RNA sequence: AGGUAUGCAGUAAAA
RNA sequence: UGGUUCGAAAAAAAAAUAAAAAAAAAGA
RNA sequence: CGGCGAGAAGGGAAGUGUGUUUCAAAGAA
RNA sequence: UGGGAGCGAAGAUAAUCUAAUAUGUAGCUCCGUUCAUGGAAAUCAAAAGAGCUUUCACUGAUUGUAUUUAUGAAACGUGAAAAAAAAAAAA
RNA sequence: UAGAUUUAUAUAAACGGCAAAAAAAAAAAAAAA
RNA sequence: UGUAACGGUACAAGCUGUAAACAAAGG
């Protein structure tokens, strides 16, 4: 027996082990026939997502994709991958540095790393052949997730898409509301037009209606919000009885309760669409304006639970900064009707303006445009740096902007240039943005919607009653074409 | 030798590498996994560095 | 003879990496400024080096240079001693190294409670001894890019270097011009700056050693070169203009030992400043908490009676009757002293 | 053939090294870049814009070196799939090519025939 | 601890005996019957194991902990002084 | 799988990549990325050795319908 | 041992049951 | 001597013969296993024993009859809750020493995070620790609070989605082979219904006539393989065994009079004999 | 009272 | 007419064997 | 014609008379 | 592998038999041998001294253990072999 | 090193929990190698 | 790596792989 030492006292069983091959000894300079060197090994492939080698992995190190083995699921896994903002740092490494990778970040980049987006082309049209395919064998859930899945990636092969068009027609009559949300999200604003077959459509919204005429009691309130958007948005709907049906299902349904619990964002996007729609609402306070009042207490009771609360908390905190952006904007245009600091429509409208102070940099384009109209609406301020701090990213994000999204902020705009406490950096800043915005507009005309004409018309009568001073003649070139657009959509 | 390995080129991992012969007679040693011609060998201008336990011995 | 434990930990030695040939990429590529390791842009994903800022807030220090032949929970332990002196420390990690997971790679990150702690903290490097392989950590503060500061030992040597040289440059012009006044003797001393060594007024060694010519004149032992007599900033520069500085008569051998024990009282100064003790202002730790701080460390002896089995058959008579007397004899004596100690 | 094919490869793989490189250190600047602004928000600076001025001209020169690089990738990774025309199943002609079988485990975790009608 | 001195053997098992069952640790909060904030009281790792370190009563006594409760008792006077 | 596992992976995907706008895009230059013609290397470029009619033809992979071209 | 009870009762007069709650600090 | 920590302290300078000629029967009590430098066993790595394994000691009679015997540790199975894991760990085999380690460290989490691999002493507690380690790393994953051993192995790791995927797929197909044999296996069965009337035997005089038979699960087809599917569930019974969960849960040894079998000289199971009956370990 | 001739899934009843 | 093949039901594996060669763009 | 002295752990071991001797349970090829 | 780790017998000596010897041997499982084992004193010793670790010869079959059989390359020490401590705060 | 070079030798280990079938949902589930 | 099964070769304890003993003289 030697007693131990120092060095020698702590062993690790003969199987069961940490692998260190840094301090285990070894005699390079001799031939060791256990590691069979004559004995030619496999390459496997350096990265996998969902059992198969990552797409996102090939352009830079090639290989087999296998992407025809691949079932119902896993392609549908995949296509979200591919369609939700890719990045190439979510793929594994190879004896990677001791230091933590990229991947943990959860901020988003200007920049796509390792390749462009349209570097996977042939890979996608292989991934709709293959879903094609596929889409006779899966479940309805499944086959929801594959239509929405090659919507969102892209996929638009005229044959593919009949095919899947055809399944989901076949299997609609066996599918339940969220299966339905799921295929709506398909015909989104931007994605493909292939996927917006008009008797398809009709089919899936008839659906709809049976189901909440026959299974009110079984629908969930962040259903129903998501519904309304869709109804409202995704399918472009005149169905005023179907919303109406949806809104006094979220209502009088017995729902406060669940009202309460659901997320703050579906209902911002449930009162955007109901915004959106009031004239239907109003239809054999308003009913709009109580609807849109019994939406937003929550959302302004969970900004109250954070504010006394106070890298996963980040995600939360972006969904709710959004939820109070999208819930003023709403309030703001049912406001303009009013025109009063009503009892608690501009109340929760200044605690959401409050956490979009707060939370300025969060805001999305979309959501800067929409908050510069509540607060011009509104006539109010958060701060003195919120309308020069937005501004200034206004400018820096103008050309992700959508015609709506121009709309609103030419509106917010033209409020302001008739303010005369005014501060100087906002001064400064506002004829450049004023020049850009009105050209930026003037180029998107054609693409603007009839909500978008009709606020650059009320902002270029606005304007010329109160902005005489600023580019006059735009405004009314501005006025005059919006006249006339909006004459041929109604005739349309 | 056998607790070493040639790396391919393109892959960067363990090859195999064999001769091949042009009509010329010109050859080229090709890999295994990408099919990659390997790069000339470094010179020995380039690889030279003094062997100072011999000096020492 | 078995698997190596974590007692058993070998390193080798480092060979410096050079690019013999500048565009053979594929056999001598870039090394990356981040990771500070070769680039392997088919297998590896760049760096920006604040990654770790978003898993351990704004209040995170990196600190690099650690050594090797220690156990990461071992290093995680002591660092974390360390930085409790600047505030609550809310976390230590130490990265292990690549080809053993017992050893470290040379990273680590410490997570502070608070903001100020953590700017505090990252101020001055960390020297460590030799059982920890005498390296100075480096740390970088994630929140602001502030570096320790990696020189400060060798440019407070060369400050004491320079308050010596100083001493004796005042030492001769009083020998030689006899006693001057303070504000024009003071204009005729130079310091070398760090590291080249270009001349200087000398100004900053003795407010980098001292605090001020006040402090450098009064301190031990330049009070027995020079002696001050009467004939904030303001208060110094008036105090001094109206002084004269004596010389004491001292021989060569009397000053040479002067001048070697300011030297060696101000190394121990520099050195104090580096290895403040880490119970400074914190409460006391009861008996089996330090016994607790020691088994990090070290490990109590095994009792002796488990121990009296290895007297081998072949020469001991084990549980021997003479021998346990002694024990016995020892353990009387040991209790005795004991006693003595607390009477 | 197959010798010119592999000098070929060998040439392209060579300029595929210095342009990854640079498209490495230029990612690994922007993405430091990115951090450094984020860090500082919601502020507005100076030294804020001149970051956004360094990402600006980092993004273009990283476009314009992947634009570059997309079609030597394909190239210099052609043979690293199978191709079946050069398979000795398929065919007997001269300069056969051979691939080793992989382990994909969302096929090794399957229940399969042994069925090969195709 | 366990200490492995004279161990009862039974049944092919070994046994080892606890000499020592307690522990110290510092109370958060006031524990009716055991001590109020602060205080460094031996306890028995039962007691700390299933029912204090459970219920957020109490934490094991190390320098860690106790270090953590001094400097945040003191910056809480420090903060009362400021509210001040 | 149940469909909630299907669900499951499918919001862990979409919601790993969520934040600000960070970097500034003030020109519109839509959900599909659009490839310029007159920026893709040629034949004779592709093909030319490294330094420290080939010429009026790419050989383009990718998709035609988002090539930026003048005819098709 | 037929009869194996997971859970023997304490015994009351065990030392382990019965033994010093110890001393925080030995010098005082 | 040096190492005084540990043992063979009058062994370390006595000779290189009378080392490597050390009785081991000489040894009468367990020496612990760290300081004797013992290899870790299989069980030991699988559980957090901390000092505790498998060890042996010496028999001695005044008759001078020496005889060596190995011992089990005192393990006992026990379930703990890690908000690092995000999950409860059941099952866990620990020993005194490891729950008086986590007391020292301050709870499961902690013994397992702070620990030196020397001390910790489980190749289990360290891929614990490694699966920590990657939670913090990847905190997405941590939400779904799968069982750890999921990520076990770093190829889980590196592809989580499919471990996920597939850990589900398995427990759905468990669940699906389980509820089809207590279907096969339930006491209610319900015939089909055009044909509801089993065979019978002659009624006994007097017994009053049966009503007709109520098929309320005829209305539809899907609430005839709903109630199908219910009937399929039930169980004849439900059987009680020994479970260390249960406070008054108990084992059994042997019978009462300790005899043996006539003759015979039964050979203890050793790893040269009937080493591989019906299972590896 | 094993399986019989377009073939893979799949529920019930039974000379 | 059997084996093969599905079931029984089996890594309870008959070394040099197979519906069994990298696994759909297959070029009708 | 050498002067009160250059930061040596308060711990381990050695006969139990420790006044004395030795070491620091803490580091590389 | 009469090297190292774990578990671990009987035939044989004791003229039966027990201890002890055989022997920590055989079988079984695991390392894979100077690029190794180990290791730079909380060591050994005497009131003088040696100076990590390792190999050989002597001291000596001595002092020891076993107390019918035998085992014992003991410790200090002496003469030799080999000789090493620690590139290393960043660059 | 001009080419060619069938089949068997149960190999994702050029690799890492153990454990059938070179690596099998958690648990049941057990270890001196 | 080593070995073997079949096949070819003087139907073999040798050689050898369906190109089964030989290409050395190619835009």
């Amino acid at each position: 027996y030697t007693p131990p030492s120092k060095r020698t006292w702590s062993k690790q069983h003969n199987k069961i082990f940490t692998p260190r091959p840094l301090s285990e000894r070894f005699s390079p300079h001799k031939l060791h026939p256990e590691f069979e060197w004559w004995r030619e090994r496999t390459v496997q492939p350096s990265a996998l997502f969902m059992g198969f080698p990552d797409l996102l992995a090939l352009p830079l190190r090639g290989g087999s994709a296998y992407i025809h083995e691949m079932d119902a699921a896993t392609l549908a896994v995949v296509l979200a991958s591919l369609a939700h903002s890719p990045s190439a740092y979510s793929v594994s490494e190879r004896r990677p540095p001791p230091s933590p990778s990229p991947a943990v970040s959860l901020s988003s980049s200007s920049f796509s790393p390792t390749h462009l987006p349209q570097h996977l082309d042939s890979l996608l049209a292989l991934l709709g052949r293959q879903a094609a395919a596929t889409a006779a064998h899966a479940p309805d859930s499944t086959l929801a997730f594959l239509f929405r899945g090659c919507a969102e990636a892209g996929v638009v092969e005229k044959n593919v898409v009949c095919t899947l068009l055809g399944r989901v027609e076949q299997r609609l009559p066996c599918m339940q509301l969220p299966e339905c949300l799921v295929l709506l999200d398909a015909l989104r604003p931007g994605l493909p037009e292939v996927y917006r077959h008009p008797r398809f459509v009709a089919r899936l919204v008839a659906h709809a209606g049976l189901l909440l005429q026959f299974r009110g009691a079984e629908s969930e309130a962040e259903d129903l919000c998501d519904l309304a958007f869709s109804l409202v948005f995704a399918a472009n709907c005149r169905d005023a009885a179907l919303l109406q049906t949806t809104a006094l299902l979220l209502v009088h349904g017995k729902r406060m309760q669940s009202l309460n619990e659901t997320a703050p964002l579906a209902l911002a996007r449930a009162m955007e669409a109901f915004a959106a729609c009031r004239d239907a609402v109003n239809a054999p306070l308003s009913p709009s304006g109580w609807l849109l009042l019994s939406l937003l207490s929550p959302v302004v009771q969970a900004l109250h639970r954070a504010e006394k609360g106070r890298r996963g908390a980040s995600r939360e905190s972006h969904a709710l900064t959004e939820a109070a952006a999208r819930a003023a904007a709403a309030v703001a245009e049912e406001t303009q009707t009013l025109k009063n600091r009503e009892s608690s429509l501009f109340r929760g409208l200044l605690r959401c303006l409050e956490r979009v102070d707060d939370h300025r940099e969060s805001l999305s384009p979309g959501s800067m445009c929409k908050v510069l109209f509540a607060a011009t609406v509104a006539r109010a301020a958060p701060s003195r740096d919120f309308f020069p701090d937005v501004l200034k990213r206004l400018g820096d994000q103008l050309g992700a902007c959508t015609p709506e999204d121009l709309s609103r902020a030419l509106f917010a705009l033209v409020k302001l240039s008739s303010v005369s406490g005014l501060d100087p950096r906002c001064q400064d800043l506002l004829p450049p943005l004023l020049g850009t915005v009105l050209q930026a507009v003037e180029s998107s005309l054609p693409v603007a919607d009839v909500a978008s004409l009709a606020r650059l018309h009320s902002a270029a009568v606005s304007a010329l009653i109160s902005s005489s001073e600023t580019k006059k003649e735009e405004m009314k070139q501005l006025a005059e074409e919006t006249s006339r657009l909006m004459h041929a959509r109604l005739e349309e | 030798i056998t607790n070493v390995a040639l790396l391919d080129p393109v892959v960067k991992r363990p090859t195999r590498v064999k001769r091949r012969f042009m009509m010329n007679g010109e050859c080229v040693r090709i890999s295994k996994l990408s099919g990659s011609a390997m790069p000339e060998p470094v010179s020995t201008s380039a690889l030279r560095q003094p062997n100072l336990y011999q000096e020492y011995l | 003879a078995c698997r190596p434990g974590a007692t058993r930990m070998k390193w080798y030695f480092q060979k410096p990496y050079v690019r013999r040939v500048k565009s053979d990429f594929f056999r001598f590529p870039l090394l990356s400024q981040v990771t500070k390791q070769k680039i392997d842009w088919q297998y590896h994903h760049p760096r920006s080096g604040y990654e770790a800022a978003c898993i351990f807030g704004p209040n995170t220090l990196e600190v690099t240079n650690l050594p090797m032949g220690k156990t990461c929970e071992y290093l995680q332990e002591r660092l974390w001693r360390f930085f409790g002196k600047f505030g609550i420390v809310e976390q230590v990690r130490v990265l292990p190294h690549e080809r053993d997971p017992y050893q470290t790679c040379g990273t680590a990150y410490v997570c502070f409670r608070s903001r100020m702690a953590s700017l505090r903290a990252v101020r001055l490097p960390v020297h460590l001894p030799a059982s920890l392989h005498n390296r100075v950590l480096h740390l970088r503060h994630l929140g602001t890019d502030r570096t320790s500061d990696d020189l400060f030992y060798f440019r407070r040597q060369q400050a004491i270097s320079n308050l010596v040289a100083i001493a004796q440059q005042l030492y001769a012009y009083l020998e030689e011009r006899g006693p001057l006044p303070a504000h024009r003797a003071l204009r005729l001393l130079f310091e070398r700056s760090y590291p080249r060594l270009a001349w200087r007024q000398a100004g900053f060694s003795v407010r980098t050693c001292c605090g001020s010519w006040l402090g450098f004149f009064s301190r031990s032992p330049f009070n027995e070169l020079f002696y001050l007599a009467r004939e904030t900033d303001r208060e110094e520069n008036a105090m001094l203009e109206k002084m004269v500085i004596f010389p004491h008569l001292l021989s060569r051998e009397k000053l040479q030992a002067l001048l070697l024990r300011a030297g060696r009282l101000l190394q121990m100064d520099l050195q104090n400043e580096l290895s403040v003790h880490w119970r400074t202002d914190r409460p006391p730790l009861p008996d089996w908490t330090q016994k607790q701080i020691q088994l990090w460390q070290h490990q109590d002896p095994l009792p002796e009676e488990l121990q009296i089995w290895s007297r081998t058959k072949d020469y001991y008579k084990i549980h021997e009757e003479r021998f346990l007397f002694k024990l016995k004899l020892k353990k009387e004596r040991a209790q005795a002293k004991q006693e003595m100690k607390q009477q | 053939q197959q010798c010119l094919r592999a000098k070929d490869i060998l040439a392209k793989q060579q300029k595929r090294e210095a342009l990854e490189t640079r498209r490495f250190q230029l990612e690994e600047k922007m993405l430091q870049l990115e951090h450094r602004i984020r860090r500082m928000e919601p502020a507005q600076s100076l030294q804020k814009e001149a970051w956004q001025a360094t990402l600006d001209r980092y993004r273009s020169d990283h476009e314009d070196i992947l634009i570059q690089l997309h079609p030597l990738r394909k190239e210099t990774t052609q043979l690293l799939a199978p191709d079946w025309r050069y398979e000795r199943k398929y065919s007997d002609l001269p300069g056969p090519i051979r691939w080793k079988k992989q382990y994909i485990p969302a096929l090794e975790d399957q229940y399969r025939k042994p069925i090969r009608f195709h | 601890a366990i200490s492995h001195l004279n161990p009862s053997i039974s049944k092919g098992k070994v046994h080892y005996r606890v000499p020592n069952p307690y522990i110290p640790v510092l109370l958060l909060q006031a524990v009716p019957g055991l001590g109020k904030r602060g205080e460094l009281k031996q306890v028995r790792r039962g007691t700390l194991r299933l029912f204090l370190a459970p219920k957020g009563l109490a934490v094991v006594a190390s320098w860690q902990n106790i270090d953590a409760f001094y400097l945040a008792e003191k910056e809480e006077e420090e903060r009362r002084r400021r509210a001040q | 799988v149940l469909p909630e596992t299907i669900r499951l992976l499918i919001e862990t995907r979409k919601a790993a990549t969520a934040g600000g706008p960070v970097g500034r895009q003030p020109l519109p230059k839509r959900r599909f990325p659009i490839t310029e013609a007159l920026r893709l290397p040629t034949v004779a470029e592709v093909n030319a050795p490294w330094e420290p009619r080939l010429d009026k033809v790419v050989l383009h992979s990718g998709d035609i319908s988002r090539l930026r071209v003048d005819a098709t | 041992s037929r009869y194996q009870p997971f859970k023997t009762a304490s015994e009351r007069e065990s030392p382990f049951t019965e033994a010093e709650p110890a001393t925080n600090f030995a010098s005082p | 001597p040096k190492n005084l920590n540990l043992w063979g302290k009058y062994l370390r300078l006595v000779g290189r013969g009378a080392r490597r000629g050390f009785k081991k029967w000489q040894v009468i009590p367990p020496i612990p296993v760290k300081a004797y430098g013992r290899e870790p066993s299989a069980a030991s790595q699988t559980g957090l024993y901390h000092d505790e394994d498998f060890n042996y000691h010496t028999k001695r009679t005044f008759s001078m009859r020496r005889t060596r015997r190995k011992i089990k540790p005192n393990v006992f199975r026990r379930t703990f809750t890690s908000s690092l894991l995000n999950v409860t760990i059941p099952n866990v085999r620990v020993t005194t020493s490891a729950l008086h380690a986590m007391d020292d460290m301050g709870g499961f989490d902690a013994y397992i995070l702070r620990t030196p691999p020397q001390e910790l002493r489980s190749h289990m507690g360290e891929r614990m620790r490694q699966v920590m380690y990657y939670y913090q790393d990847q905190p997405a994953i941590r939400d779904w609070g799968l069982p750890w051993k999921v990520f076990l192995k770093v190829a889980s790791r590196r592809d989580p989605f499919y471990a996920c995927y597939r850990h589900n797929l398995r427990k759905q197909q468990y669940e699906a082979d389980l509820r089809s044999r207590v279907r096969s296996f339930s006491p209610y069965y319900l015939p089909s219904g055009h044909q509801p009337h089993a065979e019978r035997q002659v009624f006994h005089e007097g017994a009053g006539e049966s009503p007709p038979l109520n098929l309320w699960w005829r209305e539809n087809r899907e609430l005839e393989e709903a109630f199908r599917r219910r009937l399929g569930e039930a169980k004849c019974f439900e059987r009680a065994f020994a479970d260390s969960s249960e406070p008054l849960g108990y084992t059994k040894g042997r019978c009462r009079g300790g005899g043996g079998k006539s003759g015979r000289s039964v050979r203890r199971r050793s790893k040269t004999h009937k080493y591989r009956e019906n299972r590896a370990f």
